[PDB]
């Protein structure tokens, strides 16, 4: 029975159960290497190493956080709970390719935990640029590893993607259209198209690595009249629509949290947001050299992809005044999820704001390569993306469990991370402008008092993180059962009850036009 | 949300147990390595 | 002469090709030259530019190239 | 149930499939730096065991247990589509790395395309009957289509082998243009475009043919009703996929490449 | 138009058969708007209860004018003194009057 | 119809397909072989591939395929 | 009744507050920390040619 | 270089550098005042009880949203452009010197006459001269001559770096096989450093750069004592 | 498949001490791992 | 050929409460189990692989 | 007797109100930001350059003995 | 030129439930929306089910983003919470 | 009035202050007494007690507005613990200063510092703003 429930799942909640499993471990694992980036840097001078050990727990570090932590536990674990419920659909469009996504992944972290352990690691960033990653700068196996391991990432999410889109198209009540679906179905929808045309040309461009490598092609190599300026093309014309996969799921989340516990029945400005998504989500091709100012390409193309760049706050801005529009009258509950929601919305703000500055090429020669970009991106990931995934999995987790959170310990939790994500990451601003660069091992001495600050935040977040372990554990522990949840009647996920049955919606809902 | 009262209420000692095993989980292993890297 | 001047056909951050075509123009001047027992003065300009523009290693691996014969410019 | 969608039967397939993933990139790690195929056999042949197991499945569970409601059926059309779509995307990167690498040749070429020392095909020879190939099965699998609509067995069948017997030529003539080819995938960044993108489309063909082959079969045990055909459907779709990527070949790297 | 409006909602609690359904939509609707309902409209509701047989629906109702009332604690003191006549009438106690304020 | 596209099919495509054989049959038969040059840019050897010698590519073809050395 | 908060809260507010301040204050000062102020103000320049 | 709790951008030695300075305060104001008013407004929606609930009509409020975010941003990227061509435009340089990258150190070609190059390498920590800086000085600076328009070529002879000298308002990618092109023209004389900023390997922290200006008289008798 | 809290997880919450060691194992293992595998580095 | 789907579909409906994947009778077992030791004993043979490239 | 209060669109006055105050605040910050920060610094540079000797600046560093090649 | 089966003659399961349902206009796997009545308590809109509960959804007007959603039970019809539409299940 | 999980499809009971009229009364059983009390409320409310107008109330409903809306110490709680637990991480820090920080680089020795200090002022560093201009070059001291 356990091995045909677990291992052998053609069901959306258990399957979503496994992915918030993983990716909270993923966490565990992102947030050691996070504290040995911190450990080095918190006092002058050489802990670990020389910067090849530590750039390999950067490297990792961005690898888990990114396809391990964020993108299984919004899309795989939000995504396969709630889009099924929220529509009143029975399953996913293909519950067993469902499965497959999911058991991709431990092989996945298996292969990048191997290229760790092996030889000496890859020690390029999580970028992988040749000619730091190919075979003669980084020989032996660790950097293929790395590529095998991205290789079942982007699988899994492929296939993911086709279920999602197939699922949401074609499984909701026939009289809902596109325009009655929760904010947050949309959010996944546009992820998944963004996954689908973003992860094969990442796929692309790192197998034309894996070949210069073992194949001897010479893509990216001038001997052969290569270019390793084609590998940063591929890899950011993936990466730049991978960071708005990483918040969309996360802006879908925000607007049902705001929402909830403004006590509304719906969020301000719906196809406004509809529209934001999606302008936000074809934009994000659009743009990808942003990554690359420093690389000697042409003014006219720099002028271009600024500008281009910098269009994307006028949808994003919409978002964020939507969201005050949806508290604007509400019933405020100071819900733990609210907490976060309400973070995320000054914090994101902040961050996507030090990202308009970025977008001025002429001021990102300076900023490039630097902690203004470390601080810009971790304002947008660990106070934007966590935020939001903290909020969802606070809010949902009696759902989910059947159980409830003590509220006082999650709300000290929130004020506890707060504090230490904020000391971690505000100082990296001065740093950056200041010139410190990225990747370095060791700084010069003028540097020491924000380094020694943001490694004291980085501590506070340490706390804030175990301290998390515990909650779910004294939830668990205690067993405290849900009875009645508010506004079912515009939160179809809950009207199963806590946890829903293992089958929801056999008998579909009755919608007439 | 409502929700019924503990099935298995977990006292204020139990909690501090609880607290204090998880932090030492975390604590201990990454304190090991770190005293001792000198060593290595 | 004091260095290479602007040249309009190469506005660019990328002076790769500039380097490149001067390379190239010395030593097609300097075999024009010599053929007809010329003289390779006349070609001095192009020397100036690709020496001022060209990275040693660059210059040292072509002139190896192309006594090698495996220079794969036309010359 | 009241809703016409399919529950799928608990499945072993998806973690058979996961763990042949993990063993072939496993394995090819260990062919590329251990000096060994062992890893690589074992995750190909798990890999295979998984697809027939699978797919096998699905017609057992379309063909004989009648899930598939027309709800199911166009969900898999949308599913077949978006992979085709994905497919697009992995070779649009091989093509910008070959326009990239071609618009802008760099002086170790000799600042010239096609570079020096590089004799490309004829794209009048080989090249030219590789597309006359491809183009007439796309019109031969059009014959077998409205065969199976129109209930014709016979002629389904026969269109269908035209078809195959055209890829299997594809194949057969690239083999032959591959090892005749004077240039190699070490010669430099046209060797290397020229070796992967038309490589990757060589697998196609072979991933196409052989899904097409699986439709042979199944019509011969009479799987497919006049309406009711998805699997070659979707066979179709993916030879015209394959068909078109080749056109796109031929243009780029065969004919204005040369 | 304010005129327009107040006499929708007076007209939606005067239903001489309004069932309690159709109070509890038409309070739950009401409290949703920006603003603390005008005493006459209170009266009709309050009115209404009486016709359902349902006192505490009335205390609620009062408490709920309050509530809507925000920090402006002007608008409960002034809201019920227009509603005394009706209060006496009927023989609805405030919340006040009961110690439901505590 | 089906009748149509086997029109096409027998009619015009499978002809193209014996025209274009006839094309390549015709123009087959070897090339001289161009005098080996050991370009730098070409026989691209950074890592030993992972079969035979570590220096033969995988669809070597002695007749027209030099090795880094020239031809065997 | 009164509940965990109107029992412990004064208490938790008041040691947790004094606690904080007194260990964040030790470790910024009697450890060895080096911060690295500005010597502006605080330094006399001192030949080193 | 950069001094102890510094906030801020090192203090401009070019005149684009200058211009990125003011360009920077003129976009953080906007930033300071667009993150303010986002918070105050969190802060106004959550601190009262009064309450609306029903649905809100959202097109008149979106058309403020939408515009004044727009006309914003020409705000921004009308200055930023400027500067984006100002930096671009053609300058007549008078001295053409390249930077190779290599791991982990920087070589220096001045070929403009005679064969001049070196190579320029971290001091360590144990050789430093009393004052000098740890992790910045290098055996061999860049000489060149004051207020005069430099061009800068840059190059890697192995992996990516990357050639910054931030009080300059300067950083060039060195690529294999490239050569980028950037100006230098110091208003000032002195010691101007700068680091890789292309992550390069296990020294990457440590191959720094250091820029020496003086008059040309003092850079031309440096230039031949260096052959 | 059995149903209702506690039941739709691959992990047992029947007893809470038992469920602390797993916790503690599962997550201790994830945080512990980058630390030994920087262990494992330096003692090459 | 003759057409033989109908027996086909008697098979794969038996009320025998087997999954889809075993519902031909014991060859499929017989492959599950093949399957699976391959797919579980390679599994542990990559990480004996892990193990051995771990160290020099 | 009390008097009739205001009982309508409370929330509504309560936005614009402050929605006007945040207007009023924000052209105040860019008046004061504008002097404080951006003036000032356009300021300090005007003032240094504005009789700066770098030939007297390099003589003074090459007399405290910073330059390897003077 | 024949010898390919018909969905009459060679579907099976669900799929030949739903033909042999579609022929006779009948929609028992809620393929097809249904349409709305007038909605008042003399007309309510009628909810088949194969239980004693099922999940309603009311779009209250045309174009409304917002679906309402309940439980409507076996009983006296029920009426939407936001735009009081009536309902009542048939099991 | 028990609420029990299997309920969980039925209509409920609210306290909030936004939707003031529930669905359900807050108690549906009712003993001899409350039967003849509900009977009582079908004539004048004025002969109805103070106490049985509070037992109506209360029959409807569970929390009256004043409860439902009171305020909490739950803040203290709350502030103190994460001050606690902020407190708790200085422990962590300076483990880690005593068992896994060597010494720092020779660099931040006072003597360095001070000739730092002054060769960064013979080389002019940052004189508009940001260093040297802080120095008074006529005076030798800070300004
Ligand atoms: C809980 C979390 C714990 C806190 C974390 C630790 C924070 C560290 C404290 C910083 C204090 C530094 C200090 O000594 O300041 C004294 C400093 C001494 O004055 P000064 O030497 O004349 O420096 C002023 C510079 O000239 C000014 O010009 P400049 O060129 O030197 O520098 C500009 C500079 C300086 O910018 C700042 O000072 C940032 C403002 C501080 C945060 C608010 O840096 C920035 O651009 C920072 C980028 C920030 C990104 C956008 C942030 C959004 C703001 C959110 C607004 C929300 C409402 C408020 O005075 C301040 O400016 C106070 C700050
Ligand atoms: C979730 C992740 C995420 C998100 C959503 C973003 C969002 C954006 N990012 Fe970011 N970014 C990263 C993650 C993210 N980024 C990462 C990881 C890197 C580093 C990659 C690496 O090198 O490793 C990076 C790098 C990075 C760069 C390259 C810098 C460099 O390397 O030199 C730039 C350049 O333009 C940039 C810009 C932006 C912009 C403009 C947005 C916009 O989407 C922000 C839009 C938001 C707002 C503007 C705020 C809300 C708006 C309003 C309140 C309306 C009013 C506002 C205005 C009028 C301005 N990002
Ligand atoms: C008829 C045409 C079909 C050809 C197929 C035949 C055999 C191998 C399979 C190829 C699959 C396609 C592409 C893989 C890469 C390279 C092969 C390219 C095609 C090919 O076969 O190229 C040959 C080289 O093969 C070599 O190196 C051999 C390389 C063998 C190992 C390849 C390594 C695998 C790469 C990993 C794939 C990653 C994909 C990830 C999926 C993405 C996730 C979404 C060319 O022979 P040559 O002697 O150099 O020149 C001819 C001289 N007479
Ligand atoms: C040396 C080569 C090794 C490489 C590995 C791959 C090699 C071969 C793979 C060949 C693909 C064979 C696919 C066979 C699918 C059979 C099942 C099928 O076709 O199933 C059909 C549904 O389609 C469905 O699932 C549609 C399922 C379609 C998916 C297939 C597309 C190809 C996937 C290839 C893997 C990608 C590799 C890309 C490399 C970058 C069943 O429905 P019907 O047909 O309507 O029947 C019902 C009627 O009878 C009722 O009257
Ligand atoms: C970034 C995450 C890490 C944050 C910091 C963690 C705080 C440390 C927690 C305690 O860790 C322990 O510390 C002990 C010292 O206090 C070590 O004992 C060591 O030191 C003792 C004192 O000398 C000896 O008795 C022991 O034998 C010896 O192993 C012990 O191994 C280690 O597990
Ligand atoms: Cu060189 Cu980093
Ligand atoms: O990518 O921002
Ligand atoms: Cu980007
Ligand atoms: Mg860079
Ligand atoms: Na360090
Ligand atoms: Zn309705």
């Amino acid at each position: 029975m356990f091995i045909n429930r677990w291992l052998f799942s053609t069901n959306h909640k258990d399957i979503g159960t496994l992915y918030l499993l993983f990716g909270a471990w993923a966490g565990m694992v992102g947030t050691a290497l996070s504290l040995l980036i911190r450990a080095e840097l918190g006092q002058p001078g050489t802990l670990l190493g020389d910067d090849q050990i530590y750039n390999v727990v950067v490297t990792a570090h961005a690898f888990v956080m990114i396809f391990f932590m964020v993108m299984p536990i919004m899309i795989g674990g939000f995504g396969n709970w709630l889009v099924p419920l929220m529509i009143g659909a029975p399953d996913m469009a293909f519950p067993r390719m469902n499965n497959m996504s999911f058991w991709l992944l431990p092989p996945s972290f298996l292969l990048l935990l191997a290229s760790s352990m092996v030889e000496a690691g890859a020690g390029t960033g999580w970028t992988v640029y040749p000619p730091l990653a190919g075979n003669l700068a980084h020989a032996g196996a660790s950097v293929d590893l790395t590529i095998f391991s991205l290789h079942l990432a982007g699988v899994s999410s492929i296939l993911g993607a086709i279920n999602f889109i197939t699922t949401i198209i074609n499984m909701k009540p026939p009289a809902m259209s596109q325009y009655q679906t929760p904010l947050f179905v949309w959010s996944v929808m546009i992820t998944a198209v963004l996954l689908l045309l973003s992860l094969p040309v990442l796929a692309a461009g790192i197998t034309m690595l894996l070949t210069d490598r073992n194949l001897n092609t010479t893509f990216f190599d001038p001997a052969g009249g290569g270019d390793p300026i084609l590998y940063q093309h591929l890899f950011w014309f993936f990466g730049h629509p991978e960071v708005y996969i990483l918040i969309l799921p996360g802006f879908g989340m925000i607007s049902h949290i705001v929402t909830y516990y403004s006590g509304k029945k719906e969020p301000f400005g719906y196809m406004g947001m509809v529209w934001a998504m999606m302008s936000i989500g074809f934009l994000g091709f659009i743009v990808w050299a942003h990554h690359m100012f420093t690389v000697g390409m042409d003014v006219d193309t720099r002028a271009y992809f600024t500008s281009a760049t910098m269009i994307i706050a006028i949808p994003t801005g919409v978002k964020v005044f939507s969201w005050l529009a949806t508290l604007h009258g509400g019933n405020i509950k100071w819900s733990p999820a609210m907490m976060w929601a309400l973070g995320f919305i000054f914090l994101f703000t902040v961050g996507g704001l030090t990202g308009i500055v970025l977008a001025n090429s002429s001021l990102d020669i300076v900023l490039h390569d630097t902690y203004y970009v470390v601080a810009h991106f971790h304002y947008v990931l660990s106070m934007g993306a966590v935020f939001a995934i903290m909020g969802g999995f606070v809010h949902w987790f009696p759902l989910f469990s059947g159980y409830t959170l003590n509220d006082t310990w999650a709300k000290i939790h929130f004020a506890i991370m707060f504090v230490g994500v904020n000391m971690t990451f505000f100082p990296q601003h001065f740093l950056g402008l200041s010139g410190m660069p990225r990747r370095y091992s060791d700084y010069p001495d003028a540097y020491t008092m924000w380094n020694t600050i943001s490694s004291m935040g980085s501590f506070i977040s340490l706390t804030a993180v175990m301290l998390m372990v515990f909650i779910i554990w004294e939830a668990f522990a205690s067993k405290r059962e849900v009875l009645t949840v508010d506004l079912t009647t515009t939160n179809l996920e809950w009207l199963n009850g806590c946890p829903p049955p293992y089958h929801t919606f056999e008998e579909p809902t009755y919608v007439n036009l | 949300i409502t929700a019924k009262p503990a099935k298995t209420p977990t006292s204020p000692k139990e909690q501090a147990i609880g607290l204090s095993v998880t932090f030492l989980s975390f604590l201990l292993p990454a304190g090991w390595v770190l005293y001792h890297l000198d060593n290595y | 002469y004091q260095t290479a001047p602007f040249d309009s056909r190469f506005p660019n951050q990328n002076q790769t090709r500039n380097c490149w075509q001067n390379y190239l123009d010395f030593h097609r001047c300097e075999k024009a030259m010599t053929a007809k027992g010329g003289d390779v003065s006349v070609c001095e300009w192009y020397r100036r530019v690709y020496k001022s523009l060209c990275p040693i290693s660059w210059v040292s691996t072509w002139d190896d190239r192309r006594a090698e014969g495996t220079f794969p410019g036309k010359i | 149930q009241t809703h016409a969608y399919h529950m799928v039967n608990p499945s072993p397939w998806p973690l058979t499939g996961a763990l042949s993933a993990l063993l072939m990139t496993s394995g090819l790690t260990m062919w590329f730096h251990f000096n060994s195929m062992t890893l690589l056999m074992i995750g190909l042949t798990t890999n295979m065991l998984t697809m027939y197991q699978w797919w096998r499945d699905v017609i057992r569970e379309s063909t004989f247990q009648g899930h598939h409601t027309p709800a199911v059926q166009k969900g898999l059309r949308y599913g077949m589509i978006l992979f085709i779509i994905s497919e697009v995307l992995f070779f649009t990167g091989f093509f910008w790395a070959f326009y990239h690498s071609s618009l802008a040749p760099t002086p170790e070429l000799g600042g010239c395309w096609p570079p020096t020392g590089i004799h490309p095909l004829n794209p009048l020879e080989v090249p030219l009957l590789n597309t006359s190939v491809l183009l007439a099965s796309g019109v031969s699998i059009t014959w077998a289509h409205h065969s199976l609509m129109e209930g014709d067995r016979k002629h389904m069948l026969q269109a269908l082998f035209i078809t195959i017997t055209l890829g299997v030529y594809f194949t057969l003539l690239q083999a032959s243009e591959y090892y005749e080819a004077p240039f190699t995938i070490s010669d430099g960044v046209y060797g290397s475009t020229f070796f992967v993108a038309t490589g990757f489309h060589g697998l196609h063909v072979i991933i196409g043919s052989t899904f097409l082959i699986v439709c042979f079969f199944r019509q011969l045990k009479f799987h497919f009703t006049s309406n009711h055909h998805f699997g070659f459907e979707a066979a179709a779709w993916y030879w015209h996929f394959v068909d078109v990527v080749w056109l796109f070949l031929y243009v780029s790297i065969y004919w204005w490449g040369s | 138009t304010d005129e327009e409006f107040d006499a929708r909602w007076v007209t939606y609690f005067n239903k001489p058969d309004i069932d309690a359904w159709e109070l509890r939509k038409g309070m739950n609707t009401l409290v949703g708007y920006d603003l603390v309902p005008e005493p006459k409209i209170i009266d009709a509701a309050l009115r209404a209860c009486r016709r359902l047989n349902d006192f505490a629906s009335a205390v609620r109702i009062l408490e709920v004018v309050k509530d809507k009332a925000g920090p402006h604690k002007e608008i409960y003191p002034y809201v019920i003194q227009e509603l005394r006549p009706t209060l006496n009438e009927l023989g609805i106690s405030t919340p006040e009057e009961l110690g439901l304020d505590k | 119809g089906a009748r149509t596209w086997r029109f096409l099919t027998f009619g015009l495509a499978l002809p193209s397909v014996a025209l274009c054989t006839l094309n390549s049959w015709l123009h087959s038969g070897h090339r001289e072989r161009p005098a080996f040059i050991p370009y730098h840019h070409l026989r691209i050897r950074t890592k030993p591939f992972s079969w035979g010698d570590g220096n033969h590519t995988f669809f070597h073809n002695p007749r027209v395929n030099p090795l880094p050395t020239g031809y065997e | 009744a009164p509940d965990f908060h109107d029992k412990y809260g004064n208490a938790v507010l008041a040691s947790g507050a004094t606690f904080c301040v007194a260990v964040w204050v030790y470790m910024a000062t009697q450890i060895g920390i080096e911060w690295n102020p500005s010597p502006v103000g605080r330094v006399t320049p001192k030949e080193w040619r | 270089m950069a001094y102890p709790m510094q906030l801020g951008f090192q203090d401009a030695t070019s005149p684009i550098m200058e211009e990125l300075l003011h360009f920077h305060d003129h976009t953080l104001m906007i930033v300071f005042l667009i993150s303010s008013l986002v918070l105050y407004i969190i802060s106004l929606m959550l601190t009262t009880k009064l309450t609306h609930t029903s649905t809100m009509d959202a097109q008149e409020v979106e058309t403020i949203w939408t515009i004044l975010p727009a006309i914003i941003l020409i705000l921004i990227a009308l200055p930023s452009l400027r500067i984006l061509y100002m930096m671009d435009e053609i300058n007549n340089p008078s001295l053409t010197v390249k930077t190779m990258g290599h791991q982990w150190y920087w070589s220096y070609e001045y070929t403009d006459y005679e064969d001049l190059s070196f190579d320029s390498y971290m001091i360590p920590t144990s050789e430093l001269k009393p004052g000098e800086l740890r992790l910045l000085e290098v055996d061999n600076r860049v000489v060149l001559p004051m207020e005069m328009t430099i061009r800068m070529l840059v190059s890697s002879e192995d992996v990516l770096h990357s050639w910054a000298v931030p009080s300059l308002g300067l950083k060039t990618d060195a690529i294999p096989g490239r050569l980028n092109q950037t100006t230098l023209m110091s208003s000032r004389p002195g010691l101007y450093y700068g680091q890789c900023s292309e992550i390069c390997g296990s020294n990457h922290s440590f191959m720094p750069i250091v820029l020496e200006l003086v008059p040309l008289k003092y850079f031309e008798k440096w230039s031949a004592s260096m052959l | 498949y059995e149903e209702g809290p506690g039941k739709n997880i691959p992990f047992s919450v029947e007893n809470k001490w038992r469920l602390l060691a797993m916790m503690t194992l599962f997550f201790g293992s994830g945080f512990a791992a980058p630390f030994f595998i920087v262990r494992h580095q330096l003692l090459k | 050929f003759e057409n033989r789907v109908a027996e086909k579909q008697k098979l794969f409906q038996e009320d025998n409460g087997l999954p889809v994947h075993l519902k031909g009778g014991a060859t499929d077992n017989i492959l599950y189990r093949v399957t699976m030791t391959l797919c579980l004993g390679g599994t542990l043979y990559s990480l004996y692989c892990l193990g051995w490239a771990s160290f020099p | 007797a009390l008097a009739k209060p205001q009982m309508r669109g409370l929330l509504a006055r309560r936005l614009r109100f402050h929605i006007v105050g945040a207007f009023m605040v924000s052209l105040g910050f860019a008046t004061f930001y504008k002097f404080a920060v951006a003036e000032k610094r356009k300021k300090a540079y005007a003032d240094f350059y504005r009789n700066y000797d770098s030939m007297k600046d390099f003589e003074e560093m090459r007399k405290a003995g910073i330059f390897q090649s003077a | 030129g024949g010898g390919v089966p018909t969905d009459e003659e060679q579907a099976t399961g669900l799929e030949r439930e739903v033909m042999l349902a579609a022929r006779k206009g009948q929609d028992p796997y809620n393929i097809l929306a249904p349409k709305a009545t007038s909605g008042t308590k003399e007309d309510p809109n009628l909810v088949p089910s194969i239980t004693n509960k099922r999940i309603v959804g009311c779009i209250c007007e045309e174009d409304n983003s917002t679906v309402i959603w309940f439980w409507l039970h076996k009983g006296e019809a029920q009426r939407c919470p936001s735009c009081g539409t009536h309902y009542k299940l048939v099991p | 009035s028990v609420v029990k999980s299997e309920d969980y499809a039925l209509p409920s009971y609210v306290d909030r202050r936004d939707y003031p009229l529930p669905d359900v009364a807050h108690v549906k059983n009712l003993s001899a007494s409350q039967k003849a009390l509900k009977e009582k409320e079908k004539a004048s409310w004025s002969s109805l007690s103070i106490d049985e107008k509070v037992e109506l109330y209360r029959l409807k409903f569970k929390e009256s507005f004043a409860e439902m809306n009171r305020s909490t110490n739950e803040w203290k709680t709350v502030v103190g613990a994460a001050m606690f637990f902020i407190g708790f991480t200085a422990l962590l820090l300076i483990w880690e200063k005593h068992y896994v920080y060597g010494p720092i680089p020779h660099t931040f020795e006072e003597e360095w510092v001070a000739k730092q200090t002054k060769r960064m002022l013979d080389m002019k560093v940052a004189p508009i703003q940001g260093f040297s201009a802080k120095w008074d070059y006529d005076k030798n001291e800070w300004k």
